[PDB]
């Protein structure tokens, strides 16, 4: 089991989200193409937050959601 | 549908948090934040923002209001129990009225 704490829980979520996004660099600004990995990332970060009894949102989770908005969406509009 | 309304609301909040930060504007205020369901704009300290309840759930009343306090130190009110930034959604449930 790779999840040994929230830290590793977040890595797990982040790496699974990255695996879903890399193959679609061109579609990053397309909701139909990203709504699932994105929605699935929220669910992951929140489900493990519950698992370690932390609230949601929580700092570590947002930092990660901040990350995707930097590296994946900084070039898109607000849609 | 509801999941869609939430991720969409969320993605936009963050786009703004990231791409439309308050520039200069010295003084104190609460910076834009995503409370998990609703996005809240930047506001001057000592204010109480408010909005209608999210159309997300069916036991929620869109006519009801939602509140969120930004204190005089420019920090969003935190609920005393867990002491995490807190939005007051206590009035959204239809049956609690």
């Amino acid at each position: 089991g790779t999840v040994k704490n929230y830290e590793t829980a977040v890595q797990f979520c982040w790496n699974h989200y990255k695996d879903q996004m890399d193959p679609i660099e061109k579609d990053w600004c397309d909701w139909a193409m990203i709504s699932r990995p994105y929605s699935t990332l929220r669910d992951c970060l929140e489900h493990f937050a519950e698992l370690f009894d932390l609230g949601f949102p929580n700092p570590l989770a947002e930092r990660i959601i901040f990350e995707t908005h930097q590296i994946h969406f900084a070039n898109c509009s607000l849609v | 549908v509801t999941r869609n309304k939430i991720m969409t609301a969320q993605y936009e909040c963050y786009q703004k948090i990231m791409q439309d930060p308050i520039q200069q504007a010295e003084g104190v205020y609460c910076n834009r934040t995503w409370d998990g369901w609703l996005c809240w704009n930047d506001v001057a300290a000592g204010t109480e923002s408010m909005q209608l309840c999210p159309d997300y759930f069916q036991d929620f009343d869109p006519s009801e209001k939602v509140t969120k306090i930004c204190d005089q130190d420019g920090n969003w009110f935190r609920h005393p129990a867990s002491n995490r930034t807190w939005t007051n959604y206590t009035q959204c449930n239809v049956n609690t009225h």
